[PDB]
RNA sequence: UUUAGAAGGAGAAGUCAUUUAAUAAGGCCACUGUUAAAAAGUGUACCGCCGGAUAGGCGG
């Protein structure tokens, strides 16, 4: 049982699903919360026992599966729909890293190859893997490549003109241009009994609806702390949420 | 993506088994490190990694039971330009040949 | 066997290698030709991660002490003191590594005409292909540039560590 | 933006060919052969090689050239006064007088030779012949016949007591006849012609006086582990040798924090250590602290 | 707006090679030699081989400081300059300037570097003729100024006579003799490097020879200044500028309450009288000239 | 166990015609570039042979 990090180095996603409720480009970070908690199941599965429990995301590259109409203005494309009309959905292309907070026994030079091997059945947002570059552990604070991490700052996204958070989040969004919106975790409502329809029946079900907030882009050389990334899950009397403290 | 020669299949010319033997051939060598990579060069963390393949690659390139203590290892863009670690993209050189070319790929890479 | 401990000075901008090519080897010949040539050298500063390499130590390997007590490199050599340093502390290690000569030089026109004379046969591709080869594998090695006394001429000598613990000695102190 | 000048101005050397006996007169230019690699040897009738260079003189804290504060001006001029009245600066004019005298200069030239000469002449006089085989090498010998009278000129020079003075060194080796001696490259100009250069200016050849500048610095024996490695270094910045490979001084008796203790501290360094810094004043350079990057 | 051309134009020199005997007779070029360094090339200029001393030859033009005063704004600033300028010389006669600068000229400390180490300095001045080698022939000091003698005399008189209203052109030649020695180091004006593929000493040379620049001369011409706040304690005196700002030093000795902009405060704007010592500051301006803006 | 799981963008085309930009103009005056440096690694590598396989080994 010690405290250590994995790094997931160059990870590039063709159609990870980029039109999460309101935010084109960037998908929701539950995406990756997920991804890591099915690795950790995958791994589970196996007899190695071994937890994941924080992420942090290091964005390098993106291209939005579209082009630009006359201005600027994006245009994106999709696929042809079949056997069961096209309602609304958009494709990206990342290229983005993961930190993973690992805690649990026996990963020095181990749990690498499990990673490679249970790797290649998953998806990221529900694009395919192709080619990741590496998986490292160097556990160092300047073990971070050339790219930019998606964090939660909580600045203008708390003091800042305006009411409320609709006209708030505009007038907050002007002044900065770094600071994008970003789905953060999902809660509405409550009843978790075991209503059936269910993907599994032996589990509680709600009717869950996506929250949001802000977030910022700062290089690999100039950060503040290990603690203001790395996301972590939390949990409340149905208020399920990811956040960064 | 990085580039290829567009000559090393096999033994041609002035070769025994992959390390350049004979002479007069040089030049050949060193406008074929001319004539691709020029004017598009990349930054220090745009290049391409060194792999630890590489012993394996010189195992079975020919039959080489490991790394020769008599020759070493050498590109055509050495971390300039291109160049990647290919199954191809080697050619092991002499002490006298590597020396000159590391000034000579330095004459118009300065 | 028995060995002697001599050390060069570094700081000098200049490397030793000439001063124990030239002012080493060249007045030790004499007394090797002299002594019947029982006498080694040898140094564990071995690095071969890239190209050959030296170091800056020297050893002298002699099989009894009578050889290292009438040699008395400290007053005989008074001439580069300002840049090699003796010591008189001979004595017996268990930690010494011997060296065998190996030589291969070029052979087009020193045996044309013994490939004319003796035994002829075609050597458009593949056996000359073999000579070039031949004198480059001992080529990527650690070599020492010595001079002869017959015909004027400098040439290349590679020395090669070897296993071999005992036995006889050559006029350049190896086998 | 502390920096000094250099106390000791060097003129580049040049290569002259120069027969046996007669080596004040019948001096001849010597060109250079290009070669596929220019080198260059001596002929069969010329045996002597000759070196001629010069040294100006020029004192310490009227060698001061940039500072943005009166009070370090004021401290260094403290400092260099207490010297004067402590010292007198004989000591290092002492050690300059045994790097010309034992022929430190030629580098490679005096290796695998025997007969090498020096005369050191000042503007008027000069002085007798030399025998520069005898001094050593890792040594600094103090106590001779003429070396109060070279050296006393060149420390009131530094001093002040003299504004100016003007030193002509010319040295020969004279041993091997129809050998090579190469002077320093000209580095990687032009590589069109892949082979090694040579020095040459005015139809000759010669040497680079920064060659000569480095042999007449190397006299600092107050390095750290000094019994370790027991030879003399070049008076540089850090200490720093290119050839062992270890820089000598990365600690506190480097010349940044010794003179920020000297200055800003105003503490009683030992007589080693001033030494130091007074070698380090006349050597001269760029002293300026480090701008906040 | 208001702009000041110079009342004194000097010369860009050169280098040349004579002996001491041969002074006056033989000469020969002195070229620039490149080197190489530690990487880089510097291009440490040389004296050469067989010689004994250094020639360096330029002209300096002196023109009345009244037709040197250049695009203005007022014809009332024009009058008041010219009354405090004709004031100058019915109480003074511009003479005093005039013999500071033939000082300048008499201790050569335009030479900067090259005065260091030198054994003998001759200017040699030709207004028609050479009067005598006195000047820099006896040595000079930064710390009085040398009266009497007759060439500081009757050279500070005509330069008078071509400053104030008297002439219309003096064309004189400063041809200086500096004896820095055997094949030593020269050091020329030093090319300001504007290219990092050779970053090394880039140098100065004339036409065939090595040069210096103007501003090298100019600028170490204006050295006198023996009315400046503390000269009582710093005893030197400092070069000429706008602010008084001397970048040797670091420590601005004269703008507190003396500079260029208190003295065009409380003058020509409003009318006031200052002594001799607050003038001959304000007058030493304009033999230097400038842009007085704002 | 991730707004998870899935999907055929296609075939075809005529952009064409002529057209005078030009008249007038003051960039200025002055500011020391200097401090200091390691190009050279050994810069080239021959014969007499025994060997008749261009195996491999002694000497100058």
């Amino acid at each position: 049982m010690m405290k250590g990090y994995i790094l997931l180095e160059k990870v590039n996603i063709e159609n990870a699903n980029a039109f999460n409720n309101i935010i084109v480009g960037i998908p929701a970070i539950t995406s990756f919360l997920g991804f890591a908690r099915a690795l950790e199941r995958k791994l589970n599965a196996k007899e190695i026992a071994i937890r994941i429990n924080g992420v942090g995301l290091e964005f390098h590259e993106y291209e939005l599966k579209g082009y630009k109409n006359k201005r600027g203005q994006y245009v994106t494309s999709c696929p042809l729909p079949g056997s069961i009309h096209i309602m609304n959905q958009a494709y990206i292309d990342l290229n983005m890293s993961f930190l993973l907070e690992v805690e649990g026994p026996h990963v020095d030079m181990s749990t690498c190859k499990s990673i490679k091997s249970t790797m290649e059945t998953l998806r990221i947002a529900g694009g395919i893997i192709r080619n990741y570059k590496k998986i490292r552990l160097i556990d160092t604070l300047a073990d971070i490549p050339y790219g930019y991490f998606l964090t939660l700052r909580q600045d203008n996204l708390n003091d800042a003109a305006g009411d409320d958070m609709l006209d708030k989040m505009i007038h907050a969004l002007q002044q900065e241009d770094t600071l994008v919106p970003i789905a953060v975790g999902f809660k509405a409502l409550s009843e978790v009994g075991h209503v059936e329809g269910q993907r599994d029946p032996e589990k509680d079900h709600c009717f869950v609806e996506s929250i949001f907030s802000l977030g910022g882009f700062e290089c690999s050389k100039i950060l503040e702390d290990i603690n203001s990334c790395l996301w972590r899950y939390k949990t409340e009397e149905g208020l399920y949420l990811c956040t960064i403290i | 993506e990085y580039l290829l020669p567009d000559i090393n299949i096999d033994e041609l010319e002035g070769v025994d088994n992959g390390c350049l033997i004979d002479e007069a051939l040089l030049p050949l060598i060193i406008d074929e490190g001319k004539r691709k990579g020029e004017g598009n060069y990349r930054p220090r963390h745009l290049r391409d990694e060194r792999k630890e393949e590489t012993v394996q690659a010189f195992l079975d390139k020919y039959g080489y039971c490991n790394i020769p203590v008599g020759y070493e290892v050498h590109h055509i863009v050495p971390l300039s330009q291109g160049g990647a670690d290919s199954i191809k993209n080697m050619i092991m050189l002499s002490i006298e040949h590597h020396e000159r070319v590391t000034e000579a790929h330095a004459s118009y890479f300065k | 066997m028995f060995s002697q401990i001599l050390i060069i000075k570094p700081g000098t901008g200049i490397s030793p290698n000439i001063i124990i090519s030239e002012d080493i080897f060249p007045v030790l010949h004499s007394l090797f030709v002299e002594h019947d040539k029982k006498f080694g050298i040898t140094f564990p500063a071995y690095s071969f991660d890239k190209k050959g390499h030296l170091g800056n130590i020297i050893e002298v390997l002699s099989e009894d002490k009578e050889a290292l007590a009438s040699l008395c490199l400290e007053e005989h050599l008074a001439e580069v003191t300002d840049y090699v340093k003796v010591k008189k502390e001979i004595t017996f290690t268990d930690d010494y590594v011997l060296f065998k000569r190996i030589r291969e030089e070029n052979q087009y026109e020193t045996t044309a005409r013994r490939m004319r004379k003796r035994g002829h046969t075609e050597l458009g591709r593949p056996l000359e292909m073999h000579i070039k080869k031949k004198n480059q594998q001992i080529f990527c090695h650690a070599y020492i540039k010595v001079k002869s006394a017959s015909t004027g001429q400098s040439y290349n000598i590679f020395l090669a560590p070897t296993d071999i613990k005992h036995g006889s000695f050559s006029a350049y102190g190896l086998l | 933006n502390l920096s000094f000048a250099r106390c000791l101005n060097t003129t580049e050397a040049k290569f002259w060919q120069t027969d046996f006996l007669k080596r004040h007169t019948f001096k001849l230019p010597l060109l250079i052969t290009d070669k596929a690699s220019q080198s260059c040897t001596l002929s069969t009738e010329c045996d002597t090689l000759r070196i001629d260079f010069g040294i100006k003189v020029l004192p310490v804290k009227e060698s001061m050239y940039s500072c943005s504060d009166y009070n370090y001006r004021t401290a260094i001029y403290q400092k260099i006064d207490e010297y004067i009245a402590e010292d007198g600066f004989l000591t290092l004019a002492k050690r300059y007088v045994n790097n010309i005298a034992n022929a430190r200069f030629l580098w490679r030239n005096r290796k695998g030779a025997e007969i090498i000469e020096t005369i050191v002449t000042i503007e008027d006089k000069e002085y007798p012949s030399f025998n520069s085989k005898s001094f050593n090498l890792d040594t600094f010998v103090e106590d001779n016949a003429t070396i109060n009278e070279i050296a006393q000129q060149i420390a009131d020079t530094f001093a002040g007591k003299r504004e100016y003075l003007n030193i002509y060194v010319t040295c020969f080796v004279k041993i091997g006849c129809a050998m090579e001696v190469y002077p320093s490259q000209e580095m990687t100009f032009d590589d069109d012609d892949k082979g090694k250069k040579l020095f040459k200016f005015e139809g000759s050849a010669g040497m680079h006086s920064q060659k000569i500048n480095n042999a007449l610095r190397t006299i600092d024996t107050w390095y750290p582990d000094y019994t370790t490695y027991e030879f003399p270094i070049p008076v540089e910045n850090y200490g720093a040798a290119r050839s062992i490979g270890i820089p000598f001084r990365p600690d506190t008796k480097s010349f940044y924090k010794l003179i920020d203790r000297m200055i800003l501290k105003n503490e009683d360094l030992p007589i080693e250590d001033k030494h130091y810094v007074m070698a380090i004043l006349i050597r001269g350079g760029m002293f300026s602290k480090k701008q906040e990057k």
